[PDB]
């Protein structure tokens, strides 16, 4: 196995959109296509004139030698769909057809080594898979917006306007748009030079080097792990101990059962002398008409939506007199430390973190305690105190460099603070032509 | 590692359950970490040693 | 990496552990003989040690850059310590015992994600065998899992004192240390012991195996008693001072009983009571694997 | 290390030393209490050490 | 001439720094150094002032304005509009206002245009230096100098912290210096000359 | 009805020389013993399951008289006392309770006064209608007698 | 009585819908279907709802 290596299966319509019509502006003739019958020999020969390495999969079983020469050239491999994988191979003595299973990465089209083109890399695209899908109207009132806060008014935009007909709008989602000729019936020729010029070749509308060299250094502080401050989910607990630092994630204890919320196990059954909101054990089936003993289990909701009242109070009831371990998922919030001294600034509820609106992120601030000079010998003593409900599951504490710059004793560092890295202390060299160095090390 | 001079800052406590009969019901209850009392108004010890 | 050497990490030479008697250092078996012992007439039966529950915390890795090292030796010998006991630490720790993990322990104490070139440390196999024991005492506050205290003392107290003929048999009388001083002498034993990478002596002490264990135990049986001392400090009672000719002596009250508190406020080191949690845990493993 | 002359120096150090070592807990003030009213009374309060 | 991007005395950052401090942790000793000692490490001495309890870095509060639709108290670059519901009314607080935000705070840097003019410089005196604070020092400084790290390496009280930066700034795996230093592109000119900063 | 000590407890006595005030964290907090074991447990949660009775209530300092009770509803702490006199009489299902006696009035009051009660009947109850929606909230009840 | 299928207290009656409307026969839909776009003038004309 190691999660690598093995085949690369790629959906056929990923392939039209990026590869093709990238493959095409040079003079390769088209990836060939793979053989019913076993051709382990030129799969790479004819590989060898496209130079993508991709290999288009149609019809028939591929060959146990033609199983082994796809896994050792990382070529790669695209199927119109997949349900299995199994019969297009017929994977023969190992263990592979459809068991040890797939996973999920990014290919950066780094298999073609031809400069000028894929100006952008990997990470534009984990930005696009974080938002709602956008509609047609939404897309053009985006458009609209960013374009006006700059100063520069679109009063008429995509939309065409004829005199015996009114107003009439069209839409402005274009994707890989590539300048071509029309041939007369109405289709897209291709690139016959001589006849086409050279500013219509490629490419990604831009300020040619300037808006190019600029996006792709401005697109990495966008994707990195210090400014995405939106930490998920919020698991809920009633130990009461209490801890110098934020971000302490209290783990499920030993020996727990954990059961999955649904919108059933929790039924209404009357008990005694009166109607009671009673669990139901999912794997030995039983009541516990009341918020006590039940036994312990570790919770998790997912949708806290149609949940109600009366049941949002029965579980966070039973965190509290039976010790359960509760959990959330689709409340957002922003988290930031705050200091010993001062104390809090705004206090929430219990029940208010059961009805919080699905997309309605609020902050709720945690507290720090590292640095608190702790009471004189004599003074009055204490008598059962507190109880903390909450707890963060991240770590929500991303921005750091340094924490509680003040000394222990005399000459040692006082229990969990740290000091800057060596890496916000290193001027380093430009590059043999352009950009910034490093060290080097060692 | 010292005693501190200047006077800190408090939840602050609070009362709650005492009577032979309670029906609570664990409404509301903040989240943010606090002290909960029994008995009220305690702290009785008005000695002062010179 | 510096492998391992063949009969202890302690055998290397490059750290090793001297007191500092005064304003001249020394060896650990040079300083025991100071001291006499008194026996009282008080006697304490060797009790049996309960096994440790196998849960240790989670895999998480806060970004820290963790000095787990360094944490472990501050609580049991450092001075007037804070917040030893809580979580954060110990269970990052706990990855390493794990198969396939890119985290290294700094030679010097420092545990890292990934690694770095510049520093070398200990071979992933030493340390797997270590955090497989050591990252259990973590969790030793919890209600449910936490060690006693009030028992293991009867320990503590053979070793520091036990004649030979008591480790060979089973009661040994209550005994009453004494030895001669320099008025700062318990501090500053206390100061110096805090830095001798008590790292190493662990570290070392779950990858020695049958011969190469059986020669460890019988070298560094001082490197042991020293640390031990100086924790039964805090612990015993009464420090009475002795003004004799124009020598001053120091008295340890009792070697072997856990008095709950105190020691000397003043004359010596002292443990809240997050430290008897703690100091208690720590012994019920080492005691335990050490015999 | 001052400029204070050798006697002053001397006096002010053996005066230190009697103090950090003579040693009085807060116990030994609770336990003097305990002499000055009816047999019996009960103290609580600041920890003995 | 078209006149493309226009010209700055002094350049900004996107990445700045913040505290939280302890008004009760103040150190009896108070230090003093020469006025060459203090200039160049100055400013970023009264940023870690004696008893800081949380130093952490984030986007500028500055160089991303509400004159760019732009805003963040939390922490979290909000923007008001992007994408939105469009036949039913906006909400009072959104999490798309964030995938908004961080799409917009990648439209100013992308469309940036700022040429760093070297303004103000001045050279101190070997005379009028610690052995420390010189050879980190390549000749001539920039007078308006930033806070950071490192460069109190010895101007902290903080006995612990002091540490660790020495043997950072020791390993040879890590050279600070601020000032004039060498540089590739040198003495190429097109109205005046190249220098690196 | 008596409640009884559930199952596995430990009958042990009282005296303010196993309630004392030590140091945990950053606080000072009245220490529990335990003598079977002698161990610390600085706060009113962990404790093992006792059965702990009380004589008489004399050097009870307001702060340990009190540290009890909070570590009944958070220990499930069984205790006892002797000196307490009582006329609790039986109640009708309506009408219920008026006047009730406070949990901290009934621990730290003179040793001669007689305070009564009131307890409650419940077999004449109104009872539940059949489709209904389920009402929140339980019934508590602290002080139980043993006599019967 | 199918957009309700997870809103009604009544838990009997929500089992039920949320099995022979989860069913592999039939099942439920809102909103805007489908668009015939326009030959010459390229705009949106007739819309299935």
């Amino acid at each position: 196995d190691d999660l690598d290596e093995g085949i690369r299966m790629t959906t056929y319509d990923q392939y039209l959109s990026h590869i093709r019509e990238r493959l095409h502006i040079t003079n390769v003739p088209d990836p060939i296509y793979i053989t019913g019958a076993s051709t382990p020999d030129q799969i790479a020969a004819s590989v060898q004139a496209t130079h993508v390495a991709v290999v288009l999969y149609q019809s028939g079983v591929i060959n146990g030698s033609a199983s082994t020469y796809l896994r050792e050239n990382e070529v790669l491999v695209v199927m119109p769909d997949y349900y299995d994988v199994v019969s297009r191979f017929a994977n023969a003595n190992l263990q592979m057809n459809n068991n040890r299973y797939h996973e999920s990465v990014l290919e950066i089209a780094d298999i073609f080594d031809q400069a000028d083109f894929i100006q952008t890399s990997d990470a534009v695209r984990q930005l696009r898979a974080l938002m709602p899908t956008l509609s047609t109207s939404q897309i053009r009132h985006a458009i609209e917006r960013i374009a006006q806060i700059t100063d520069v008014d679109s009063t008429d935009y995509g939309k065409l306007t004829l005199r015996f007909l009114g107003t009439l709008t069209r839409s402005l989602k274009m994707q890989n748009a590539q300048i071509r000729r029309i041939r007369p019936d109405g289709t897209v020729l291709r690139y016959d030079d001589q006849i086409d010029i050279e500013a219509f070749r490629w490419s990604r509308y831009f300020l040619d080097e300037l808006r190019l060299r600029r996006l792709s250094v401005g697109l990495r502080l966008i994707t990195n792990p210090r400014i995405a401050r939106r930490f998920d989910g919020v698991r809920i607990m009633y130990l009461t101990d209490d801890d110098p630092d934020p971000d302490f994630v209290p783990d499920v204890p030993e020996g727990y059962v954990a059961v999955q919320y649904a919108h059933r196990l929790f039924s209404s059954s009357l008990a005694n002398k009166r109607n009671r909101v009673t669990y139901t054990h999912p794997p030995t089936g039983m009541a516990y008409p009341s918020p006590t003993g039940r036994p312990h289990v570790h919770m998790t909701i997912n949708e806290r939506a149609g949940m109600s009242k009366l049941v949002a109070d029965n579980i966070i009831a039973s965190v509290i007199k039976s010790n359960w371990v509760v959990d959330i998922h689709d409340i957002e919030y922003t988290a930031e430390v705050m200091t010993p001294s001062e104390g809090y600034t705004q206090h929430v509820d219990a029940e208010s973190i059961m009805t919080a609106p699905k997309g309605k992120l609020f902050h709720l601030q945690f507290m720090d305690g590292l640095l608190r000079p702790e009471p004189s010998a004599f003074d009055p003593p204490a008598s059962g105190e507190d109880m903390r409900l909450i707890y963060p599951l991240q770590p929500i504490s991303v921005a750091r460099s340094m924490r509680a710059i003040v000394n222990h004793n005399e000459v040692d560092r006082p229990r969990g603070a740290v000091a800057p890295s060596s890496y916000e202390m290193d001027t380093g060299t430009l590059s043999r032509n352009g950009d910034l160095l490093y060290s080097p090390v060692a | 590692d010292d005693v501190g001079i200047m006077q800190q800052k408090k939840p602050p406590t609070v009362v709650q359950s005492r009577t032979d009969v309670f029906n609570e019901q664990f409404a509301n209850e903040a989240l943010h970490p606090m002290t909960k009392v029994i008995f009220n108004g305690l702290d009785v010890n008005t000695e002062v040693q010179p | 990496m510096l492998q391992q050497p063949t009969g202890g990490y302690t055998t290397l030479e490059q750290f090793a552990f001297t007191i500092r008697n005064d304003g001249t250092n020394a060896t650990p078996t040079q300083f025991l003989q100071l001291l006499s012992y008194e026996a009282t007439e008080n006697e304490l039966v060797k009790k049996t040690i309960p096994t440790p529950e196998t849960h240790l915390p989670s895999a998480r890795n806060v970004p820290g850059n963790v000095y787990i090292e360094d944490a472990i030796t501050q609580a049991l010998f450092g001075i007037s310590a804070q917040n030893v006991n809580a979580h954060g630490y110990f269970s990052r720790l706990s990855a390493l015992a794990l198969p396939n993990t890119s985290a290294r322990l700094g030679l010097d104490g420092v545990i890292y994600n990934s690694e770095t070139i510049n520093i070398p440390f200990y071979d992933p196999a030493a340390v797997a065998n270590f955090a497989a024991t050591y990252a259990k005492l973590g969790n030793a506050s919890t209600p449910r899992y936490r060690a006693d205290m009030i028992d293991i003392y009867a320990h503590v107290g053979l070793e520091l004192a036990g004649t030979d003929a008591e480790r060979a048999a089973g009661v040994m009388p209550v005994k009453r240390a004494k030895f001669d001083s320099w008025e700062g002498s318990l501090i500053s034993l206390s100061r110096d012991v805090v830095n001798w990478k008590i790292l190493a002596f662990l570290i070392d002490l779950c990858s020695l195996e049958g011969e190469a264990l059986r020669a460890f135990k019988t070298r560094n049986r001082d490197v042991f008693r020293m640390m031990l001392f100086i924790m039964s400090t805090a612990v015993a009672a009464n420090v009475v001072n002795r003004k004799v000719t124009k020598r001053v002596d120091r008295v340890l009250e009792y070697i072997g009983v856990n008095s709950m508190r105190t020691a000397g406020r003043t004359a010596t080191i002292t443990y809240d009571l997050s430290r008897h949690e703690f100091a208690a845990k720590f012994l019920q493993l080492t005691f335990t694997r050490w015999n | 290390a001052l400029n204070i002359d050798h006697f002053a120096a001397s006096v002010l150090n053996i005066n230190l030393r009697a103090l950090m070592e003579a040693n009085v807990t807060a116990d030994d003030r609770i336990k003097a209490l305990q002499a000055h009213s009816m047999i019996s009374t009960q103290f609580h309060g600041p920890n003995q050490g | 001439l078209s006149d493309d991007f226009k010209q700055i005395s002094d350049p900004k950052g996107y990445l700045t720094y913040s505290v939280k401090y302890e008004d009760q942790f103040t150190k009896k000793d108070k230090l003093r150094a020469s006025e060459a000692d203090d200039r160049i490490v100055g400013p970023t001495v009264n940023l870690f002032k004696y008893g800081a309890a949380v130093v952490n870095i984030d986007l500028n509060r500055d160089f991303f304005d509400t004159a760019t639709g732009i805003d963040l108290t939390k922490g979290i670059p909000l923007v008001q509009d992007l994408l939105v519901p469009i036949g039913v009314t906006a909400g009072a607080e959104q999490s798309a206002e964030y995938v908004s935000g961080l799409l917009m705070v990648l439209f100013k840097v992308m469309t940036d245009n700022r040429l760093v003019i070297v303004g103000e410089t001045t050279t101190p005196m070997s005379n009028t230096l610690s052995t420390v604070v010189n050879n980190v020092l390549r000749t001539t400084y920039h007078n308006n100098v930033g806070v950071n790290p490192a460069l109190l390496r010895d101007f902290t009280q903080v006995n612990w912290l002091n540490r660790d930066i020495t043997n950072m700034l020791q390993q040879a795996g890590t050279k600070y210096g601020l000032g004039l230093t060498e540089t590739r592109l040198d003495y190429v000119r097109l109205v005046k000359t190249i220098v690196g900063h």
